[PDB]
RNA sequence: UUGACCUCAAAUCAGGUAGGAGUACCCGCUGAACUUAAGCAUAUCAAUAAGCGGAGGAAAAGAAACCAACCGGGAUUGCCUUAGUAACGGCGAGUGAAGCGGCAAAAGCUCAAAUUUGAAAUCUGGUACCUUCGGUGCCCGAGUUGUAAUUUGGAGAGGG
RNA sequence: GUUCUUUGUAAAGUGCCUUCGAAGAGUCGAGUUGUUUGGGAAUGCAGCUCUAAGUGGGUGGUAAAUUCCAUCUAAAGCUAA
RNA sequence: UUGACAUUGUGAAGAGACAUAGUUUC
């Protein structure tokens, strides 16, 4: 097959072939709306690794979104109080820039429930992401044992809870001595930890 | 091994009567396999050299392989790869330009 | 979260029914405890298993 | 309860026991540990001498456990063998048949001599040893043996 | 606040610890809850237990190997050794681990003969429905409990070698502290030119 | 001249879907100061309040890129414990988890990466009929820039 | 429990021999900045710059070079109590 | 405000090295 092929070459990012094809693109998505919608995967070996597939019901969303700090809105960087909290400029926020654009299309496509992301270019400005999504009411995937999955409530926006793939890793739930912290969810384990807990019987 | 039987020392621990189990598949994770291989041998001549491997076969050539190294460090994450970083481009230069 | 119940040794609390359990003879200690035990045949009053 | 609580007692007094002048405030020392280093350290030193300040060595991430190892001494020994099996014992110190006391199973970690068993045959199998418990029961016909 | 001679105390409560208090006084209502769910699960699952039959193991670590404790489920190998696939084992209330390993005869075995034992002491209705009503006992832990195995005898011949065993400990301890420096005695040797 | 294709549009085009509300509990973002330190800035209050986005009857987590260092254990969640401990801390005030053990409940798995290539074997829709949460015939259409079968690392595949 | 259609020149399970055994990239990882954590020459998260490999990769709670050993199999997914 | 790195590509003359072939850098 030749999907293995594009998984290999796109490993090469700054080898020749690749690189005039990193800058043609970056230049031709840039020039179309910050959200619009791709006619097809430009990755489909990536698309199709991440749960893509080729029937409809399944969609493609390229979307942009800017690079670099937080910076942190009040008025003239005014911060009023303590100066630990003084900073406004080095300031990062939790969740990735692929966060961000599988949020913003999501809305854009209420209809349609995100399934996962990935990244296809960057300049100084924009990171580029094409959203994979997939349409629950469509008879094709309600059937499909695989996916229906993706039709019942406990799913709508997923993206805006962080339980796609970016999500989960930002919330850092992963098994270990390193995740104890986050990792059942960090609140709830928080507020786990500082409950006090009485019996009838007082222990 | 073979534990010692005792609670201190080289081989500390009860003994026991040993089995050793069939071997996970998992556990030949990182494997080559021939269609990796090929595939990768292909794209390598397909699409060439990058910059900072370019650059690297220069240094060993004109600087040597300890140089090369530890720019190759800085480069890549850390030293274990610029070995097998260098120790790569030692090798597309013999099998290339050599022999 | 005022402490509602309270933890007893359990076997405190079995010196305590056992002492109950014997004095439910001693027919002064009935008699005081309001129990109109004068016309009794007798203390432990002990009645035939058919009931 | 309630009841027998000296606030009833104090009821139609003016201070409440707190006195006149000095009166019942909020927070006259401070809160909680402070002025430890200042106003109140006459009753640090002293009571708590050793509280400011370090000693040894930090450990990271210290698993109690790898240091289970509990401590019986020769003073108890024959306990762990059940009465009824244990009065046999006793009365025919001997070798070819002494009693066998896995003191692993009885969940100590070392065995330590602290005094004077009978002088009678054991055989006791345990991870560790002082050389004093060593000595003695081998002075009662006896030995260690090393277990794991 | 510091006064008279008392132990120094650490009670952390400068949170809004009064928004988190729990106190389960329901206790005795959720002990009544899991009972009926327990009779419900029964009824339901009809002639069969309400566990899976689990498999020993030794405990891990130095504290609690001595002991022996119900596994989680029974190795590829044990089921195998037991004549039996792990596709079917997993129909006939026993417990499958894919990721438990046998590097211990002892424990292998006994694991196959709780295997042998179970499968003798269950039956099996057929798929079609004759359903021959057969009554229910409620636990294959029960029914097949784990024993600690016996390690010895009581009582034995003393057999004193003479090599005691507190400096045994000693020496054994002592090989192991130098292992290093005396290899690199034997490098640094070994380059006599 | 006629017919495709790619990309892009338009219909009060055929059928659908999102918005708002609620918000005790839940998944995220963003984010204080009062306060405590007998002053105070790091610290603390607090990864709390207020502000924002998103679900359910629970949610989230989940079949190990785990824990261990044992004679090893074996998805996740919770309780008892570990422990006011290891550790963090103007090492001040203060803070502070995890592995083992017992217990509640238990349950396990599918994709991607593979030539069906002696036969796209797959699917939306329209339509006619029927025994209508659906089936069948037919016709447009999707789809080879890959829809089915097969395989998921515990394995597994091809020949014998 | 009953009854009606056999779904099949269908589908699945197991033993031996041989050859194979594809396994997720602007990710892992690294520097730095900021935040957060009990996590201490850095616990997680994020920004920018660098950016892998395949007997490889991650973890092993003191930074580093060397040599081993142990243990999982990331960067895709569903799931009752 | 100042520097570096990324956005960043293509020729040409002149400097800069394996130490008076052109890969590389100003
Ligand atoms: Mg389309
Ligand atoms: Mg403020
Ligand atoms: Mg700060
Ligand atoms: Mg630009
Ligand atoms: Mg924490
Ligand atoms: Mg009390
Ligand atoms: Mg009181
Ligand atoms: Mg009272
Ligand atoms: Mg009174
Ligand atoms: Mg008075
Ligand atoms: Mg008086
Ligand atoms: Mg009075
Ligand atoms: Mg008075
Ligand atoms: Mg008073
Ligand atoms: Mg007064
Ligand atoms: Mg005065
Ligand atoms: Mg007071
Ligand atoms: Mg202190
Ligand atoms: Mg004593
Ligand atoms: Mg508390
Ligand atoms: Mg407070
Ligand atoms: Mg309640
Ligand atoms: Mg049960
Ligand atoms: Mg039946
Ligand atoms: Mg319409
Ligand atoms: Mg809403
Ligand atoms: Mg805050
Ligand atoms: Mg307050
Ligand atoms: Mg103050
Ligand atoms: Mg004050
Ligand atoms: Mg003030
Ligand atoms: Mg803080
Ligand atoms: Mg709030
Ligand atoms: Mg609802
Ligand atoms: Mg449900
Ligand atoms: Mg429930
Ligand atoms: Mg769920
Ligand atoms: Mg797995
Ligand atoms: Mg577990
Ligand atoms: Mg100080
Ligand atoms: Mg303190
Ligand atoms: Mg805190
Ligand atoms: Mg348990
Ligand atoms: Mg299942
Ligand atoms: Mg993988
Ligand atoms: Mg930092
Ligand atoms: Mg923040
Ligand atoms: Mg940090
Ligand atoms: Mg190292
Ligand atoms: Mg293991
Ligand atoms: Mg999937
Ligand atoms: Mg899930
Ligand atoms: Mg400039």
């Amino acid at each position: 097959g030749a999907y293995k092929y594009l998984e290999e070459l796109q490993r090469k990012k700054q080898s020749d072939v690749l690189r005039f094809l990193q800058r043609v693109r970056v230049w031709e998505y840039r020039q179309k709306n910050v959200i619009h919608r791709a006619a097809r995967p430009t990755r489909p070996d990536k698309a199709r690794r991440l749960g893509y597939k080729a029937k409809q019901g399944f969609v493609i969303y390229r979307v942009r979104v800017r690079r670099g700090n937080r910076k942190r809105p009040v008025p003239k960087g005014a911060t009023y109080g303590k100066p630990t909290n003084q900073g406004v400029n080095e300031l990062k926020y939790q969740r990735s820039l692929r966060a961000t654009a599988e949020e913003r299309v999501g809305r854009r496509a209420a209809n349609l429930r995100v399934l996962n992301s990935y990244w296809v270019n960057q300049d100084s400005t924009y990171k580029y992401f094409e959203v994979i999504l997939v349409d629950p009411q469509h008879k094709a995937i309600r059937r499909d044992a695989r996916y229906n999955w993706i039709c019942d409530p406990v799913h709508k926006h997923r993206e805006a809870r962080g339980l796609t793939a970016t999500g989960k890793k930002s919330r850092g739930i992963n098994k270990g001595h390193k995740f104890n912290n986050t990792k059942a969810g960090r609140r709830k384990t928080w507020k786990r930890q500082n409950t006090l807990s009485l019996w009838r019987y007082r222990k | 091994t073979v534990k010692t039987g005792i609670a201190i020392g080289l081989n500390k621990g009860k003994k026991v009567t040993s089995m050793t189990p069939a071997p996970k598949i998992s556990y030949k994770k990182g494997a080559a396999s021939n269609r990796t291989k090929f595939v990768r041998s292909l794209v390598r001549e397909i699409a060439g050299l990058s910059p900072y491997e370019r650059r690297l076969i220069d240094l060993i050539r004109n600087s040597g392989e300890k140089r090369a190294r530890k720019v190759a460090k800085k480069r890549l994450g850390s030293f274990t790869r610029a070995k097998a970083k260098v120790e790569e481009m030692n090798n597309i230069i013999a099998a290339s330009r050599r022999h | 979260w005022r402490k509602w119940n309270v933890k007893v040794n359990h076997n405190e609390k079995r010196y305590a029914t056992a002492s109950a359990i014997a004095a439910t003879a001693v027919a002064s200690l009935v008699l005081a405890r309001g129990h109109r035990v004068e016309k009794i045949p007798e203390i432990p009053l002990v009645v035939s298993t058919d009931l | 309860p309630s009841r027998f609580t000296k606030t009833r007692k104090h009821r139609g007094h003016v201070s409440a026991g707190k006195g006149r002048i000095g009166k019942h405030r909020k927070h006259p020392g401070g809160r909680g540990m402070a002025g430890g280093q200042h106003h109140h350290r006459i009753n640090m030193d002293k009571y708590h001498p050793g509280y400011f300040g370090k000693v040894g060595m930090r450990y990271f991430h210290k698993q109690q456990a790898h240091f289970w190892k509990p401590v019986l001494n020769l003073d108890k020994l024959w306990t762990l063998i059940p009465e009824d099996k244990r009065d046999q014992y006793l009365k025919s110190a001997s070798k070819e048949t002494a009693p066998v006391i896995d003191t692993l199973a009885a969940g100590y970690g070392k065995i330590l001599g602290k005094g004077r068993i009978p002088n009678v045959p054991v055989i006791v199998k345990a991870r560790f040893v002082s050389k004093l418990a060593e000595e003695k029961i081998r002075a009662a016909g006896g030995v260690v043996e090393l277990i794991a | 606040a510091i006064s008279k001679n008392l132990p120094i105390l650490k009670n952390h409560f400068r949170k809004h610890w009064q928004e988190r208090v729990k106190v389960h006084f329901d206790q005795a209502g959720k002990k009544v809850s899991r009972r009926n769910a327990r009779a419900t699960r029964a009824a339901k699952i009809a002639p069969r237990p309400l566990d899976l039959l689990r498999p020993v193991v030794r405990a891990p670590t130095v504290k609690y190997n001595r002991k022996v404790r119900a596994g989680r489920g029974f190795t590829l190998a044990e089921v195998k050794a037991a004549g039996l696939t792990a596709a079917y084992a997993r129909t006939i209330g026993i417990a499958v681990d894919h990721r438990r390993q046998n590097r211990n005869q002892e424990i292998f075995d006994a694991n196959v003969q709780r295997l042998k034992e179970y499968q003798s002491k269950i039956i099996v209705f057929p798929r079609n429905g004759k359903a021959p009503e057969a009554e229910q006992v409620l636990s294959a832990a029960a029914t097949f409990p784990i024993a600690q195995p016996a390690t010895d005898v009581e009582a034995r011949a003393v057999q004193d070698n003479g090599e005691s065993a507190f400096r045994t400990l000693r020496l054994a301890r002592s090989e192991k502290k130098f292992r290093g420096i005396r290899e690199k005695r034997a490098r640094e040797k070994a380059e006599a030119e």
